């Protein structure tokens, strides 16, 4: 569906301007709700707590073709320099700042005490920080050519643990998706920092459930002191 | 196969990684170096069998000179001595001492009782004898009085304690492992998964147990606080 139509969709079905008590709002009032619908169901379907559907990110086809299209993939090999780690052999690599989740996450490793093993790529295992001091020396579950760990920090950082050397950071997120603006809204306002017109970028198919909940997310504005 | 790998895999098998853990590794260590001796014992003590190499290790050994009993004339012939107390053997093994080459000398281990009396065959005035004093240390006797020149003796055995043996293993050639976790753990691998089992066994219960939690001076275990 395209603006126009999510704008007339709604409209038809809070029955706006009709006979019967009903509900008009103003297409900053249907961006503002669309947008919510939209990042609510995502979450939702990520987190697998959307009873409806009842799955997790990948979990099926339909969540792939639901949220196929915010999936990207990032690479970096700059390093932020000044910063306090929990561990000499820790890098430091900065975040796209458009990430929600991240859902796939690799180093490659270039040390000359690799052998043959050069540019093994590695998986990296997010690990907690009660786990940490007791994963540095596990052989089984701590860094080593076939793993690193990475811990979240502040400023939106990754801190990677490894034995060996890491020369790139390869990672798959799910991204910040373009707000739902039906109309260029005037100076001053904004939805995620988007003025003009914005139009979803997700699949059809989840446009009409996302207009659903804006919906009821609009009659629940609307009665919750009635 | 080292101390770290087996530490480990006791830890994973029961899932103990966060730092804030009642049973530490420390437990995991002294679990592990006791089971061995038990298992070591409870295979090769029945009836006689072949012992892998994989059950055995070699401490280096400083021998001092001294006294019988004291400094007197009369207190008997000096014996020299391990300079540090030495681990106990188990007697299911091959012990034997040997003078920095294991294929080469004929120092023989003995037991304590047996070294009162030893030498007076006339053929067998010029061999070493050793045993473990209830002193604790390693004491030497012979006959030949070259022995007492003696500097530096290296003693292979299944030893009853893996990390005192340990501690006092030989020098390498790359040097000394200070880390207890970086050496090689004393067992073959056919008595590795039971010692894993046993360990874990021992410890499954007391991780999920109840503890008293509550300060407020009283015992709360019988509520299964």
């Amino acid at each position: 569906m395209t603006n126009k139509e999510f704008s007339d969709g709604f409209s038809t079905l809070l029955n706006s301007f009709g006979i019967t008590p009903n509900i008009t709002l103003d297409e900053y009032e249907k961006s503002t709700f669309l947008t919510n619908a939209q990042e609510q169901l995502i979450i939702d379907i990520y987190s697998g707590r959307n009873i409806i559907y009842g799955k997790s990110f990948e979990q099926t086809e339909e969540i792939r073709r639901y949220l196929s299209n915010l999936v990207e993939t990032y690479e970096t090999s700059t390093k932020v320099t000044g910063k306090l780690g929990l561990s000499k052999d820790s890098v430091f690599f900065e975040i796209p700042q458009d990430t929600w989740f991240i859902t796939y996450e690799v180093a490659f490793l270039k040390d000359s005490r690799l052998g043959c093993l050069d540019g093994i790529e590695a998986s990296v295992v997010p690990l907690p920080q009660d786990d940490l001091y007791r994963a540095k020396d596990n052989p089984f579950r701590g860094p080593s050519k076939d793993r690193v760990l990475r811990l979240d920090i502040k400023s939106d950082l990754a801190e990677l643990i490894s034995k060996y050397n890491v020369d790139k950071y390869l990672m798959r997120y799910i991204s910040q998706p373009t707000p739902i603006i039906l109309v260029d809204l005037p100076d001053g306002l904004s939805i995620n920092g988007v003025s003009t017109e914005s139009e979803c970028e997700l699949n059809p198919v989840v446009h009409r459930a996302i207009l659903e909940r804006a919906v009821q997310l609009a009659i629940i504005s609307k009665t919750q002191l009635t | 196969m080292t101390y770290n790998e087996l530490i480990y895999m006791v830890l994973d098998e029961l899932k103990l990684s966060s730092d804030d853990s009642y049973y530490t590794p420390d437990h995991v260590i002294f679990l592990l170096v006791k089971y061995r001796s038990f298992l070591l014992k409870q295979r090769y003590s029945d009836i006689k069998k072949q012992i892998p190499d994989s059950d055995y290790q070699s401490i280096c050994l400083d021998l001092i000179e001294v006294p019988a009993i004291s400094g007197e004339p009369c207190e008997g012939s000096s014996y020299l001595r391990s300079k540090n107390k030495v681990p106990t053997t188990m007697m299911i093994g091959n012990p034997r001492v040997y003078p920095m080459d294991f294929y080469q000398g004929e120092i023989t281990y003995i037991s304590r009782d047996r070294m009162r009396y030893v030498g007076y065959n006339k053929f067998l005035r010029n061999i070493i004898y050793c045993s473990k004093a209830p002193d604790g240390y390693l004491y030497f006797k012979s006959w030949n009085p070259q022995f007492l020149h003696l500097e530096k003796v290296s003693f292979n055995a299944i030893f009853e304690d893996a990390k005192e043996a340990s501690e006092m293993a030989c020098p390498e050639e790359n040097g000394t492992i200070c880390k207890l976790e970086d050496k090689e753990f004393p067992i073959e691998d056919a008595l590795v998964p039971p010692l894993i089992e046993l360990v874990v066994k021992e410890l499954r219960g007391p991780e999920y147990s109840p503890k008293d939690e509550d300060n407020n001076a009283k015992d709360d275990l019988p509520d299964a606080r």
